[PDB]
């Protein structure tokens, strides 16, 4: 049993700081070196720095110097960074590894934290806004068809969207929230014949918890325009 | 400050076979002692990555026999001899022997070999109410191809547009094996009183043919 | 034999339990210092160890580095400015803690064994006579010194390092499992077999100073005895037998001695042979527990080394239980007599105090025997009466009731049945000290304390007057000779000043006698051993002093006795008739029988001494550089695996050179264990080889020298069975031991020294400067622990004289009952001596707490310029624990190597003792070879002119002109009066001394060109009281002859006509009967004839015959005259005569006075000439 557990996710606005943690069990805390490093979405695993974590003894990259602090706390067996003076380029994933120091250099780092990821944004919690997607007017010439639901503009992370109050999961494809002038967008469609519908029910069931919200869009399909 | 080019991107790898994974290196990663220190790493999403293969050959206290690395200098390889289906993460190489940056490798997926086929296609108009609300969004869905090497091409009454795009990819669905993505332009409202074709097209390996679809503006 | 311990703090006031639980408390909070020292060291190795590993992480660190790596040193500059300040807390704690434990209990102990040895000496004195005779005295004596000295070792001092080194094991185990239980019990798993080494170890470290004389005590035996008796030795031959038997005897001692040291080396050989096993299994496993980053570097130091000197504080605590152990049986002993009790106590105030007492006196039926003896009855039915200025004189067969009763008067005992009576009120009714100053005794043989004249009249009534002693002193007839002495009265006597003669020691005891004005006057045997002129003016002196006073005389040749008023016959201890002189001589009884019987070493002389054994003290020197390699060796391969700890190399080379480096240790162990066990090997052998042949040369040196070398009072037996034990066990240390010091300590610190310069030179100055007090640290510690440094036994000799002369010389210390003046002396003779034990008992609590606050200081200063110098990069942590573990531990090494060895002030004195003797060339060359040796057995002896002076003392002369003649077969008795020189013409004609003038003549030839073994060969001494040797009868007597294969019918012969050969055919195991302290006691006359046998085995030519008054034993008297007459029949004899039945048979009498004869002829010649010859006869005439 050796496990480093860290703390959940963070929804910081931009300047404010942010003080992450990784809380250490199972093994003794006073040797290794707490190596902090950042990922960001699709890159390359970035190093922030480390603490010596016997006596806090820090060293850090020449690009995260000053706008990055570490600290420990040995009673608890924590480590701890404040990340001061966020800015956009800052939202990303934080792990936190164990490197022996009676050896480093010389030695993989080979147990590693789960990673807390920290969101730095700017914008107020703000109403999503769920529009439907009918099919194109016009034909209809597959027997399959495919009906969307996007929910725009929303913030923050993150919206529970569900098809068909959860009674339909046969093609539901739910995508990552893409993001646009600070306000997340999310798309939704499933797949159904062409003679479930428009001869049955269906709707797209949105909720979002900051903004108290449930939307029911039972989708229409496009009439005249 | 050793920069590491890991040669694979992702890598298609069937099921119960070997698969390897290159890293190259940018400097010869040779210590004065004689040992070469770059490590294997495993990373599943959601949990924490794992240490998995170290100083080329080794192995780590708790690891099967299916995971052992050969190469030296700057060329490096891991073996995935006999894949299971337990062992489907991301694949990093460290370090550096050369400190203080510990330069990790970008990373590698893996996957499970569906055979190929060519995406569906579908264009969805603005809808009504963004019409009325200020906006517009047409929004292009392609589901249930393979593998991840798609280009979506926007083209606005025939002309080209590569700003103010959404694109949008699912990851591997772990029943049928395959992808999609969806892209998005959201416009001002004015623009949609300015053009008539809309056409979403897919450039993908399985097809020369470009999946081509389209909608003017007037008809309905 | 057993106190129980609270019995044993009996002696202990309010204060001394004070001292000790002070003591103890601060015994419990010194034990705990050294491990959590071990704490901090493991706090502050992690500290340089985790700055080094993270300084030599990043030393890529181009572009700008200069306060990247110097703030990585910041670290570890600050750091330690709080770690000097716990190492120097730590140091100024046990500087006062180690000062209050120590001072303590030496204190505490020095006024307990105060009390206990001035308590112990008056509950001796006041003990009963009675109980005295049963328990030997020199045991008692010998008690009274070793006794309290062993509960003055075991009540103070190890009981205070016991709780010391107890807690250093509780404490060593509770900070071992509170920071790592896993390797504690790791190290617990093999802690039995370390704590009995170290117990083994320290218990063979603490003494390892006394018991080695125990494997000598038989051949130390053997040549007391053959010293003690030298006169007889040197006069019988046997120098050579005596000799062999003393060599046969010592190389017994001496396969012990090679057996001891052996088993000493082994003891030492397992100890560091499982200190370096157990460092590798240690540092094997904490190596493979750290590089897993379970442990840190500093838990495996402070768990091991806390843990490790916790099982070796167990051993460090093991012998002071037993010398606890030892202070309890040896207070069983001293606490049984101190507690209880006589019947008769001369202390005591109890009874009546009756004045003007006129001395009526009475004897009514009693029966007594003696306590050594019930079985015997001394005294039946004894009835007497005499009344006041009475004079009774108390005459029968001796040895039954002519001493006891003077020894029941003094109420030395009580008797069984009947009533003892003074002026009609019994004698057990009145207080004992009342009746012992009414009373006043003149021994047989007089006894004086070694102090002035008017001292011993201040032991006879302590608050006399000067005028009062003089008149004293005229009334006992010795103004007159006491003036003429040189000093004055202030002449100091005894066994240290000059020698009186003994009727003048015996009419200063009367002076005595006389300051103390007694009512009652009692004389035993007062004039039995005195000669013919000096007992004129004794029996003046005595008449003088009867007049007025009640008088109880027994007393052999009753001359004067006539006068007395009343005279009593004994017969098995009742007087049969009594009566004035003619009553008894009317009656024709016993009396009437007894009138008409009446009528600069040179150093290298040193190794030329042993100069034989040369190839064990070249394998030695080769062995003794290996010892000294392998203590810079493990401080260097400690530097490496620390040093290696310290960097951040590859796993698998920190795992094989940390397996190099535990294999190391081993190697190390095995190699330590070799190169011991055979250097003590060869340094054993080749001192105890040196001294089996220097106790042989020396002892055949002194067999040879003459007897005027023995005379000397620079040489009495004790200083040479002493000088001769102690000095040839030291020279051992004189050469041998000293080039092992001086090449392991040559190859320790000038290796370290050496090194330590390579490594890094600034850091060195300064441990260079802390190197002298560290290495007194490890000299005094050593010292104090082995026993050493508080015990000298030399500061209490002057109080030993004067107990060793009140146990002695008891009977006159009780019968004029100054027990009071000798417990006074006793306590200020010992009180000054305690003032000293005082003051000494603080100067080595504060130096021992000083030099170890002095370890624990060198530790801060060491790591604080040592955390410096690593600052600013130019050394390494590995060459600061180099270059400190080299001088610092290598400094404590050449302490403890520079004390564990003897000494070498008392090595080379004894040596210039040992070397100043064995070389020593005799004036009378005994063993010789030259000489006429002929084939004449004639032996008409002629002394001319012989001029003699003792060498002694030569001022006094004692013969001048001595000339006789005895012819062939016939006999001279020589007589005379005292200092005539008449017990020196068998020591001159056996040649011990030449004359100076004159000449000696052995059948026309002189003596001194004769062989002096053919001459002592053909003369038959026999000795006043015979010395019998510790064997059997077949030796003892056929000790006469020697080389001579005597044949066991031959000693039948010789018994025969010594005339024990009947008497012996009834005793148990005839001729190989035992005889001496365990074997049956033969009275005074059976000795005598035993005397006379050994003399008849050589079947001599002359015949010397030294005997003297007086003969008790009436039943071997006459065989003895028989045996004597019987060996005179054909044979040239001379005699010295003090028997007055042996010299009218005698062809020719001398007498002799002031070294001149004075007249010549026959018996009753010299009768009829009415000179000294009819003086000395017609003395018995009275
Ligand atoms: O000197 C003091 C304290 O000294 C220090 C204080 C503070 C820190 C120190 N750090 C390092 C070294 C000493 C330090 C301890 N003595 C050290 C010397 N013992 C001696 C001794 C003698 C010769 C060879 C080895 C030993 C060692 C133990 C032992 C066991 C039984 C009987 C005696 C002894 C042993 F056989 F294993 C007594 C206690
Ligand atoms: O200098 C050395 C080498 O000893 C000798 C070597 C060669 C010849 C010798 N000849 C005579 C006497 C000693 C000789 C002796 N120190 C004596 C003092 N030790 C102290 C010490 C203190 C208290 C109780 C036990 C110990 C013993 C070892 C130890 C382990 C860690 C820290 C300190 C020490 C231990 F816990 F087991 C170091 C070794
Ligand atoms: C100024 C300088 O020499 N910096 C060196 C660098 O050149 C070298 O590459 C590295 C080890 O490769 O150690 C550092
Ligand atoms: C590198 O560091 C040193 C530190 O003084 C500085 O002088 C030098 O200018 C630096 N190099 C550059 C290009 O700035
Ligand atoms: C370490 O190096 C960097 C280089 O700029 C410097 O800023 C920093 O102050 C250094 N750390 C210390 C304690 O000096």
């Amino acid at each position: 049993e050796v496990q480093l557990q860290e703390s959940g996710p963070e929804l910081v606005k931009t300047g404010a700081s942010v003080k992450i943690s990784c809380k250490a069990s199972g093994y003794s805390f006073s040797n290794y070196y707490i190596h902090w490093v950042k990922q960001s979405h699709g890159k390359s695993l970035e190093w922030i720095g480390f603490i010596s974590c016997y006596n806090g003894a820090t060293f850090y990259n020449q690009k995260f110097k000053g706008k990055a602090t570490f600290t420990v706390d040995n009673s608890s067996s924590t480590a701890y960074m404040k990340f001061n003076s966020l800015t956009f380029e800052d939202s990303a994933v934080y792990y936190c590894a164990r490197l022996p120091i009676q050896f480093g250099n010389f030695y993989p780092m080979d147990y590693w934290g789960q990673g807390t990821t920290v969101t730095v944004s700017s914008a107020k919690t703000t109403a999503p806004s769920v529009y439907p997607l009918a099919p194109v007017c016009g034909d209809t010439t597959g027997s399959s068809v495919t009906l969307g639901c996007l929910v725009k503009g929303y913030f923050p992370e993150p919206v529970t969207l569900t098809w068909n109050s959860g009674s339909l999961s046969s093609g539901v494809h739910t995508f990552p929230a893409v993001l646009q002038s600070d306000l997340y967008t999310l798309s939704s469609s499933v797949t159904v014949t062409s003679s479930t519908w428009p001869s049955q029910s269906i709707t797209c069931n949105v909720a979002h918890p900051a903004s108290s919200t449930k939307v029911d869009k039972k989708i229409e399909p496009r009439g005249p325009t | 400050q050793v920069v590491m080019t890991q040669s694979p991107l992702s890598l298609p790898v069937s099921l119960g076979d070997q698969a390897s994974i290159s890293c190259r290196s940018s400097q010869s990663l040779l210590h004065s002692n004689g040992n070469t220190y770059l490590h294997w790493y495993l990373q599943k999403p959601g949990q924490s990555p794992k240490l998995l293969i170290y100083k080329v050959s080794n192995r780590f206290s708790g690891v099967p026999d299916r995971f052992s690395g050969s190469g030296s200098g700057t060329d490096f390889t891991l073996k995935i001899s006999r894949v299971e289906a337990e062992d489907l993460g991301v694949y990093f190489c460290s370090q550096s022997t050369h400190i203080p940056p510990w330069t990790f490798g970008g990373g590698t997926k893996l996957d499970i070999k569906r055979a190929d086929a060519a995406p569906t296609v579908s264009i969805f108009p603005p809808s009504s109410e963004q019409l009325t609300s200020g906006g517009l969004s047409v929004v292009c869905f392609l589901n249930n191809f393979y593998p991840k090497d798609i280009n979506v091409k926007w083209k606005i009454d025939g002309s080209e547009r590569q700003n103010g795009v959404l694109n949008s990819w699912t990851d591997q669905d772990s029943k049928d094996s395959t992808y999609s993505m969806s892209s998005t332009l959201t416009l001002t409202k004015d623009e949609y009183e300015r053009h008539n074709s809309y056409t979403c097209e897919a450039t993908h390996k399985t097809s020369t043919s470009p999946i081509v679809k389209s909608f003017n503006r007037n008809e309905c | 034999p057993a106190v129980s311990v609270l019995t044993m703090f009996r002696y202990a006031g309010w204060l001394d339990r004070l001292y000790m639980l002070v003591g103890t408390l601060a015994a419990i909070i010194h034990g705990v210092a050294l491990p959590l020292m071990m704490l901090i060291f493991g706090e502050m190795t992690d500290i340089f160890a985790n700055a080094g590993n993270l300084e030599d992480l990043m030393s890529n660190i181009t572009n700008r580095s200069d306060i990247n790596d110097t703030g990585f040193f910041m670290n570890l500059e600050e750091d330690m400015t709080t770690y000097a300040y716990y190492y120097t807390g730590i140091g100024a704690g046990v500087l006062i803690v180690a000062y209050i434990q120590v001072s303590f209990w030496l204190l505490a102990a020095g006024r307990q064994i105060h009390k206990i040895r001035q308590k112990f000496f008056h509950a001796i004195m006041n003990q009963e006579i009675g109980w005295f005779d049963v328990h030997d005295v020199g045991e008692l004596n010998t008690r009274l010194t070793d006794d309290v000295s062993k509960i003055n070792e075991g009540i103070g001092d190890k009981i205070g390092m016991f709780f010391q080194a107890m807690a250093t094991f509780f404490g060593g185990f509770i900070i071992g499992f509170t920071r790592g239980w896993k390797l504690t019990l790791v190290i617990l798993a093999i802690s039995p077999v370390l704590g009995l080494s170290a117990g083994i170890w320290a218990k063979i470290l603490s003494s390892f100073t006394d018991k080695e004389l125990h494997a000598y005590a038989k051949a130390g035996a053997v040549a007391e005895e053959v010293l003690a008796a030298i006169r007889t030795v040197i006069a019988f031959g046997g120098q050579k037998k005596e000799l062999e038997r003393y060599n046969n005897n010592l190389e017994e001692a001496k396969r012990l001695g090679i057996k001891k040291a052996i088993t000493a080396n082994i003891s030492m050989g397992a100890a560091f042979l499982l200190i370096y096993a157990s460092y590798a299994l240690a540092f094997w496993y904490g190596t493979t527990l750290v590089l897993s980053g379970e442990y840190s570097i500093g838990q495996v130091l402070t768990v091991f080394f806390s843990v490790l000197i916790g099982a070796f504080s167990v051993g460090q605590a093991s012998p002071n239980i037993e010398a606890f152990a030892n202070a309890r049986g040896a207070a069983y002993e001293v606490f049984k007599i101190i507690d209880n009790k006589p019947s008769i106590d001369s202390f005591s105030k109890s009874g009546h105090k009756p004045d003007n007492i006129q001395g009526n006196l009475e004897f009514k039926n009693i029966h007594f025997s003696y306590p050594s003896r019930k079985e015997v009855q001394i005294l039946k039915g004894l009835n007497l009466k005499v009344k006041s200025g009475q004079t009774v004189a108390l005459v029968g067969n001796s040895g039954a009731g002519k001493s006891t009763t003077v020894q029941l008067m003094q109420r030395l005992y009580d008797p069984l049945d009947g009533m003892v009576s003074i002026d009609g009120q019994d004698i057990r009714t009145i207080n004992v000290r009342y009746l012992r100053e009414i009373i006043g005794v003149v021994s047989q043989e007089p006894v004086l304390f070694a102090t002035t004249i008017a001292e011993n009249i201040r032991y006879g009534r302590e608050d006399v007057t000067m005028d009062e002693i003089e008149k004293a002193v005229k009334e006992a007839n010795a103004y007159d000779f006491i003036m003429k002495l040189p000093h004055q009265f202030d002449t100091l006597v005894g066994e240290r000043g000059a020698q009186l003669s003994g009727g003048q020691k015996q009419r200063i005891a009367i002076a005595r006698a006389l300051v103390r004005n007694p009512k009652i006057l009692l004389l035993d045997e007062a004039t039995c051993a005195l000669d013919t002129e000096s007992e004129a003016v004794v029996q003046a002196a005595l008449d003088k002093a009867r007049e007025g006073r009640t008088t109880i005389v027994i007393a052999h040749r009753l001359s004067t006795v006539r006068n007395a008023d009343v005279i009593a016959g004994f017969d098995g201890g009742v007087i049969v008739e009594q009566g004035n002189h003619d009553e008894l001589m009317r009656e024709k009884g016993i009396y009437f029988k007894l009138v008409m019987t009446q009528t600069p070493a040179s150093f290298w002389r040193i190794l030329k001494l042993n100069s034989t054994e040369w190839p064990y003290f070249v394998v030695g020197i080769f062995v003794a550089i290996i010892n000294g390699g392998l203590q810079p060796a493990f401080s260097v391969i400690f530097s490496k695996i620390i040093g290696v700890f310290t960097r951040i190399d590859d796993p698998e080379t920190k795992r094989q050179n940390s397996n190099l480096f535990s294999l190391l240790f081993l190697i190390l162990g095995i190699i330590s264990f070799i190169t011991f066990f055979l250097q003590g090997f060869t340094f054993g052998k080749a001192g105890e080889i040196l001294t089996k042949r220097l106790r042989y040369m020396v002892f055949k040196s002194m067999l040879r020298q003459d007897v005027s070398w023995f005379d000397d009072p620079k040489n009495t037996t004790g200083a040479l069975t002493t000088r001769l034990a102690n000095d040839a066990a030291q020279v051992k240390g004189a050469t041998g031991s000293r080039l092992a010091v001086i090449f392991q300590n040559i190859a320790n610190l000038g290796t370290g020294i050496i090194i330590s310069f390579i490594y890094g030179w600034q850091l060195t100055l300064l441990l260079l400067a802390i190197v002298p007090i560290i290495a007194i640290a490890g000299v005094v510690e050593m010292k104090m622990l082995s026993g050493q440094a508080l015990k000298d036994k030399k500061e209490l000799e002057g109080s030993g004289k004067i107990a060793t002369e009140a146990i002695e010389n008891f009977r006159t210390v009780v019968s004029l009952t100054r027990e009071q003046k000798f417990e006074t002396m006793y306590a200020q003779s010992l009180q000054i001596p305690y003032r000293n034990a005082m003051k000494k008992a603080h100067v080595f609590g504060i130096t021992f707490s000083f030099t170890q606050a002095m370890m624990y200081f060198s530790y801060a200063a060491a790591f604080r310029f040592g955390a410096y110098l690593v600052a600013h990069k130019l050394m390494s942590f590995e060459d600061v624990l180099l270059v400190f573990s080299a001088i610092v531990f290598g400094a404590m090494a050449v302490g403890q190597v520079s004390s564990f060895a003897p000494d070498y002030a008392k090595a080379t004195v004894s040596a210039s003792h040992i070397i100043r003797i064995i070389e020593k060339t005799p004036e009378i060359d005994s063993y010789s070879t030259q000489g006429l040796k002929p084939n004449m057995l004639e032996g008409n002896v002629q002394f001319s002119g012989v001029v003699f002076n003792y060498p002694t003392r030569p001022s006094i002369p004692v013969l001048q002109g001595l000339s006789l003649e005895v012819k062939k077969g016939q006999t001279l008795a020589l007589v005379g009066s005292s200092g005539a020189g008449k017990s020196t013409v068998v020591q001159l004609l056996e040649r011990f001394y030449d004359p100076m003038a004159g000449s000696v003549f052995l059948d026309g030839k002189e003596i001194k060109q004769l062989n002096v073994q053919w001459l002592r060969a053909q003369l038959g001494i026999v000795s006043q009281e015979p010395i019998l040797f510790d064997t059997s009868i077949a030796e003892n007597i056929a000790y006469g002859d020697n080389s001579r294969v005597v044949s066991y019918e031959e000693i039948v012969r010789a018994a025969k006509e010594a005339n024990i050969h009947q008497f012996i055919d009834s005793l148990p195991d005839k001729y190989n009967t035992r005889v001496g302290d365990k074997g049956t006691q033969l009275s005074g006359g059976q000795k005598q004839r035993i005397a006379i046998a050994r003399a008849l085995v050589r079947q001599p030519h002359i015949l010397l015959l030294d005997e003297a008054t007086c003969a008790l034993d009436t039943e071997s008297e006459k065989v003895v005259q028989e045996a004597l007459d019987k060996a005179r029949e054909g044979r040239t004899t001379i005699v010295i005569a003090h028997r007055l039945s042996t010299i009218q048979n005698a062809d020719l009498i001398v007498v002799i006075q002031n070294g001149k004869v004075k007249e010549h002829g026959t018996h009753q010649q010299l009768l009829a000439q009415k000179g000294i010859y009819f003086s000395m006869v017609s003395v018995q005439a009275g």
